């Protein structure tokens, strides 16, 4: 919310508030420079090794 | 002057927690306070102006009766008691004798109470209790 | 009056005296608000209970404190080291404790000699402030009634002949309004 | 010297190291001197 | 090179928590205390110690490491300082919370107005989002003059039902600069009775109220409580937050903060000696209210109604708020 | 009779000291000059104030003024009470010193300079012993 | 003390080994990294048992780094010091300061204030020694130690322990 | 799970037998059920680790006086252990030299007589790692056994320890 | 693990995405740049990226997708069994 207006309003707010923020929006994921859950990132890329046997 | 550590003089009302503990070796009063500070490291001199006994913190024991003069009596009793211990029975009823063994234990206690002997008491206490 | 603000001050801040503004209306000049003195015992009681238990407590913590190891500190950079965190800034001959920041060889600390000391120091101490806990040992007993500007007063003793000061509490007529501090039991 | 510490909590076994950007650091620093304490854990408290 | 490896184990960020700074975790938090209004020494080589650019606080120069982590500057994150103000000030962005709050709760003994003895009351807590709870909770709490120490009960009108309360009528609470001014209503025998909330009163009573009754306000306990919106104790960000700025190298500048935090240090040190000695009340209450507009225009220097701290060039002062609100703000 | 808090950049390989360091400023980098090796990077190159060391020392002050939207009311307490300054006040004779010499030079057609020696000279020669039975007429024409 | 505990840990595994064995390397980096390693939280982790049956999950390849983090859950013997326990050791080294024993995989310093008053410094015999009219205390010797404080890292435990206790000291 | 922030925690501290929010005496295994705290003994640790390392050393080629003793330990830990194995070997040295019991038959026997006390499992390992010749060295060496068995069963405990191991 | 949907039970298309065929190809050529071993053979290829494409033609990439849910739960599917239409 604060990435659109009402920057330190909302700040505030938060804070008298407590609020918890679970970081799933692009916004809060590009204020903290990770990987957003969105296009390639809706997933996770796993190591198959019952799979790595059987390709040799 | 009742009621205070004579050491850190933390007065009761001051320090209503305080708790004090004696010490059989010398018979002298100490709050709780004091004996975790000097003693917890390990054994050291008795912080009394005139003593100089070593004691261990492990040796600490609540006074029981408000007396300290019968409670060296009591503790010197029971480990008397604890090696010079019999019954009528042991006599076979022979009650002049169970009399006479009395006397001596009892009088045992005296003497070990006031040290009129203390080198012969105290081995004549160590060779009974082997028997 | 320069000198009278810091001895005023300082007892306030302590709570022996107390303070109490009101305004007045003198029949021959403008209003001026009045501000007086007194002393609520409960108050000075509470206040004093309190600071000598923690000067003792104070004497006794410091007393404990001296009773540790001395520890380790840095000539240069000033420094003070625990015997635990010392441990682990040795060099590799294990020979002389090493500072992080310098890099330099520790200095033993001071305090070791003043076990005695900070004893005797305790001892004048309780001797000096017996007539205090005797004191309040027959406050305790007893029961003290909270003071106010207007019970004050009925003790009063007039410090002038001509005083320009009212010493009257004349309380505003049918007032809602409440002060801090201004209200006792 | 491959130690860590966080005064005021005292301890020393439960630090974590996490990639942010510069101004993210800057901003909540900022915050923190507006009494605001913005904290980053690294765990889901709520469920999902 | 990039930076040294690390034995911590590395995360990815996946909650976050606001809250307000607690007194005591400001001071458990900070490394140095800072008691100078100066940056550096009488000599002008090194910054002096306990000024604004303390040595342990950090480091901005990239030919000084920090004196608390032993790192460059690349590395060093920056170590918060903390200054003791001599008495509590309000946080300007908090001011119409602590107006709110302050008509909810008595302001003599800390409880709210109106109890669940209320069906209205009862209506207004049992809203789950804390929001539009507080909304309703003051609403219905502002209105009553009066702590109401007993209470008609709910079963029958005929008895009334005893509840925690003193009987004092509460004020009607007005915001005057940035001070908070309550006024009472006296029964006719009128002219109304005016005198300033002091922040130390508001304070305390803040701090009598109950879990239970800033709970149902929307606070938290463990995180943002309503006593920690007044600024006890002021956090000093390090010097990366305001760095030194050079423009040929032999002519020095300081950050737009800096000023501020030495103001605020100046202010502070000032109150202190007044109310040691002497200081007559009205000394008193214009150096507290010196101190406060430092404070908020620190933290805030575009406050309706208020002067603005201005420059020596004369240009105002950018705070914290400036830098991040806007189209060209860290955001 | 200070932490050292110093860092000396040479190059691990090498190990030539004195090194031969070139800062590549369109890089952003410190690299060595003899194998090439890169010893620092990410080199750094209104939000500040106007400081002048010399003449002020380290004094650190804000004026109040009116904004946007300002009540007369609050501006003239609030001067007020910044006046009231025990510690400010010390500095502030300087200051006023300051003026007076800006003034003196100003009505002189003086070039800057003139005014700048004036001011820094007054501040170092005064506060001391020699000069106090003397009118600071005197004295601030000494040192224009 | 040595305790067996159930510990868990988070592998990174370079894709060069993203073979048909790559269960193999898990296991031995497993024992490159755990084994004779130090934590603050566990204490020295000695050996790893049961060996042969360690949980290998599921890895997670890293989006930026490449590599295949792997939790891995095993059984493992850990010595922790503890304050207030009483330990046997070999005296590795001596110094003015004072000397540590040797204990398992940990070092315990007793400084001079931690020592008995009779006991002294004697830096003239080689090696150096302290001597004291029942006993003397030098390197190799058997000391009888107890931990009067541990100070624990992410990564490193150091204890301080005092001889000055009865039945202590020279064994 | 929610209020993280701090709360005060007990002291690590032997004598109160507080040994930390890690060490409690209940355990959770990796399949989820509830277990006692495992403690060894020196005795039981040389055991449990050997009996590790030879297994160990099994699995790759398959697919006494302290002295001799020593070196035995010596090979065997390097052929079966990878690098940095500097802990593990003083580890063992310092074990056989300090290790009371030998085979599993002592040891085995020293579990079942100290098993009997219901003592915490710190304490029955520390009654097994120390030797103890009378009730006072034990209870003064290990605080925590205080107010919680009597002399008499200590006493004859001691003895029979003292009897079941030879070297 | 009850966020684990069983493979009888899976609901979820099954067709690969643009997004992750996308980061299948990048993920493993980034681990073929650094010397991951190639399960394919190669007739002369250079470039990781086209070794990539080789792979996930003849479905040769030992990789699963774990599909993540809005509540949680997440389905594993294995790039082989995946349907590369798109
Ligand atoms: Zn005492
Ligand atoms: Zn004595
Ligand atoms: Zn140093
Ligand atoms: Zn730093
Ligand atoms: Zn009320
Ligand atoms: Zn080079």
């Amino acid at each position: 919310r604060c990435s659109f207006e009402e920057t330190v309003e909302i700040l505030f707010e938060a804070g008298a508030s407590a609020e918890l923020d679970d970081c799933r929006g692009v916004s809060e994921n590009v204020i903290l420079g990770q990987m957003a859950p969105i296009g390639t990132g809706a997933f996770d890329v796993m190591i198959d090794e019952e799979s790595l046997v059987k390709y040799m | 002057n009742k009621d205070m550590c004579p050491i850190c003089k933390t007065d009761r009302y001051l320090s209503p927690d305080v708790k004090f503990l004696v010490n059989p070796e010398c018979y002298h009063r100490i709050c709780e306070s004091c004996v975790d500070r000097i003693f917890s490291l390990g054994p050291a001199q008795c912080p009394y102006k005139g003593c100089d006994k070593i004691l261990r913190k492990n040796k600490f024991k609540t006074q029981i009766f408000d007396d300290v003069e019968v409670e060296k009596e009591v503790d010197i009793r029971k480990r008397v008691f604890n090696v010079f211990n019999k019954t009528i029975d042991d006599f076979n009823g022979d009650l002049v004798e169970y009399n006479k063994y009395l006397e001596e234990v009892e009088d045992i206690i005296y003497k070990l109470d006031h040290g009129i002997d203390v080198a012969k008491t105290e081995e004549k206490l160590r060779t009974y209790e082997e028997l | 009056k320069t000198e009278l603000g810091p001895l005023i001050a300082r007892l306030r801040s302590d709570r022996l005296i107390s303070i109490h503004k009101q305004r007045e209306y003198p029949p021959n000049s403008k209003s001026v608000e009045r501000v007086y003195y007194y002393v609520k015992y409960p108050h000075a009681i509470d206040a004093i209970k309190w600071k000598v238990h923690q000067v003792v407590q104070r004497l006794k913590d410091d007393l404990d404190k001296n009773s540790e190891p001395n520890g380790y500190m840095c000539p240069i950079c000033l420094t003070k080291y625990t015997q635990l965190e010392a441990v682990q800034l040795l060099n590799f001959d294990r020979t002389e404790f090493l500072c992080s920041l310098c890099d330099e060889p520790l200095v033993e600390d001071d305090s070791g000699k003043k076990n005695k000391e900070k004893q005797d120091k305790l001892n004048r101490l309780m001797d000096q402030i017996q007539p205090i806990i005797d004191s309040l040992k027959k406050i305790d007993d007893s029961r003290i009634e909270e003071n106010t500007f207007e019970i004050a007063l009925a003790r009063l003793i007039p410090p002038q002949n001509q005083s320009h000061a009212a010493y009257t509490y004349n309380p505003k007529k049918g007032s809602t309004m409440f002060r801090p501090g201004d209200s006792a039991p | 010297h491959n130690q860590f510490e966080c005064k005021g909590c005292d301890n020393k076994i439960d630090i974590y190291q996490i990639h942010i950007p510069y101004a993210a650091k800057l901003l909540f620093q900022e915050l923190m001197a507006m009494n605001i304490t913005p904290r980053l854990y690294t765990d889901r408290s709520r469920d999902f | 090179v990039g930076q040294q490896y690390s034995s911590a184990p590395l995360r990815t960020v996946k909650e976050v928590q606001f809250g307000l700074f607690s007194p005591e975790e400001v001071r458990a938090i900070s490394v140095a205390k800072i008691r100078f209004p100066e940056t550096m020494d009488e000599t002008q080589t090194r910054a002096k110690i306990g000024g604004l650019n303390d040595p342990r606080l950090g480091s901005i120069d990239r030919n000084l490491k920090c004196q608390t982590c032993q790192e460059g500057m690349n590395e060093c994150p920056g170590h918060f300082g903390h200054i003791d103000l001599a008495k509590p000030v309000f946080h300007v962005g908090f001011i119409a919370k602590i107006k709110k709050v302050c008509e909810c709760v008595c302001m003599h003994c800390g409880k709210l107005l109106l109890d669940e003895h209320n069906e209205l009351m009862r209506q207004a807590l049992a809203i789950k989002d804390s929001k539009k709870r507080f909304a309703a909770i003051w609403t219905l709490c502002k209105t009553k003059m009066v702590c109401e120490t007993d209470v008609p009960s709910e079963d029958d009108p005929t008895q009334l039902v005893s509840r925690g309360g003193c009987g004092n009528t509460q004020p009607t609470i007005r915001k005057d600069g940035l001070k908070l001014v309550g006024s009472w209503k006296k029964d006719r025998a009128d002219e109304p009775e005016l005198r300033v909330l002091s922040t130390e009163e508001i304070l305390n009573i803040f701090k009598h109220i109950s879990v239970k009754d800033f709970t149902s306000l929307g606070f938290n306990e463990v995180f943002s409580r309503p006593e920690w919106m007044i600024l006890t104790c002021l956090p000093v960000p390090p010097p990366p937050v305001r760095p030194s700025i050079s423009f040929n190298e032999s002519q020095r500048g300081e950050d737009d903060l800096t000023f501020k935090l030495a103001d605020i240090l100046k202010a502070n040190i000032s109150l202190e000696t007044l109310e040691h000695n002497g200081a007559p009340h009205h000394a008193i209450e214009e150096a507290e209210s010196l101190l406060q507009f430092h404070v908020a225009t620190y933290m805030d220097n575009d406050i309706a109604g208020q002067p603005q701290a201005l420059q020596k060039s004369g240009r105002p002062v950018k705070s914290i708020r400036a830098r991040l609100k806007g189209k060209e703000g860290r955001i | 009779r200070g932490p050292n808090l110093n860092i000396v950049l040479t190059c691990p390989e090498c190990k030539v000291y004195p090194p031969k360091i070139v800062e590549r400023f369109s890089e952003g980098d410190v690299v060595c000059a003899l194998c090439g090796l890169v010893l620092s990077d990410k080199l750094v190159d209104r939000v500040g104030e106007a400081s002048n060391p010399l003449l002020d020392g380290n004094n650190l002050s804000t004026r109040i003024g009116k904004g946007e939207t300002t009540d007369m009311r609050f501006t003239k307490e609030l001067n007020k009470a910044q006046g009231k300054n025990v510690m400010d006040k010390k500095d502030n004779e300087v200051q006023a010193a300051f003026a007076k010499i800006t003034m003196l030079c100003d009505a002189a057609e003086l070039p800057k300079i003139v005014k700048d020696c004036a001011k820094e000279a007054y501040k170092l020669c005064h506060d001391e012993k020699t000069l106090k039975g003397k009118s600071m007429e005197s004295i601030m024409a000494a040192s224009i | 003390m040595f305790f067996i505990k159930d510990l868990s840990l988070n592998i990174t595994l370079h894709p060069s080994f993203f073979g048909p064995r790559m269960k193999q390397y898990l296991k031995t980096k497993l024992l490159e990294e755990v084994e004779g390693s130090c934590t603050g939280k566990f204490g020295y982790i000695l050996c790893v048992l049961d060996y042969d049956n360690i949980d290998i999950q599921r890895g997670r390849i890293l989006p930026t780094d490449g590599s295949a983090e792997f939790n891995v859950k095993y059984r493992a013997v850990v010595f922790k010091p503890f304050k207030g326990e009483v330990v046997d050791g070999t005296v590795v080294s001596c110094s003015q300061h004072g000397f540590e024993v040797q204990v398992g995989p940990m070092k315990v310093f007793v400084t001079k204030h931690l020592m008995p008053q009779d006991l002294t410094f004697n830096a003239g015999s080689n090696p150096p020694s302290y001597q004291s009219s029942e006993d003397v205390i030098t390197i190799k010797s058997r000391i009888r130690v107890k931990i009067e404080g541990c100070i624990s890292q992410v990564s490193s435990i150091h204890a301080i322990g005092s001889i000055k206790e009865d039945y202590l000291g020279a064994i | 799970r929610r209020r993280r922030l701090k709360k005060v925690e007990e002291e690590e501290n032997a004598a109160t037998l507080q040994l930390g929010q890690e060490f409690q005496l209940k355990q959770i295994n990796h399949q989820g059920e509830e277990e006692e705290l495992i403690a060894l003994n020196l005795s039981e640790a040389r055991l449990v680790i050997k009996e590790a390392l030879v297994e160990r050393r099994r699995a790759f080629k398959r697919s006494e006086t302290r002295e001799k003793e020593l070196e035995s330990i010596d090979v065997l830990l390097e052929q079966t252990t990878g690098g940095n194995n500097k802990d593990l070997k003083n580890t063992m040295q310092y074990l056989t030299n300090f290790s009371r019991f030998r085979d599993q038959e002592t040891v085995g026997a020293v579990i079942q007589l100290l098993k009997s006390t219901g003592l915490h499992p710190f304490e029955v390992a520390q009654l097994g790692s120390l030797a103890c010749d009378t009730a006072d060295e034990a209870k003064t060496l290990i605080p925590s056994l205080n107010n919680k068995i009597s002399d008499d069963e200590l006493e004859r405990i001691l003895k029979e320890l003292s009897n079941l191991e030879t070297l | 693990k009850e966020k684990a949907i069983p493979k009888d039970q899976r609901a979820t298309t099954p067709y690969m995405t643009k997004y992750e065929r996308a980061r299948i190809l990048g993920t493993r050529a980034l681990q073929i740049s650094m010397n991951a071993p190639v399960f394919v053979d190669l007739e002369g290829e250079t470039d990781p990226l086209r070794i990539a494409m080789k792979e996930l033609a003849e479905k040769k990439i030992p990789l699963v997708i774990r599909r993540y849910l809005p509540d949680g739960s997440f389905e594993d599917w294995s790039v082989e069994e995946l349907i590369v239409d798109l």
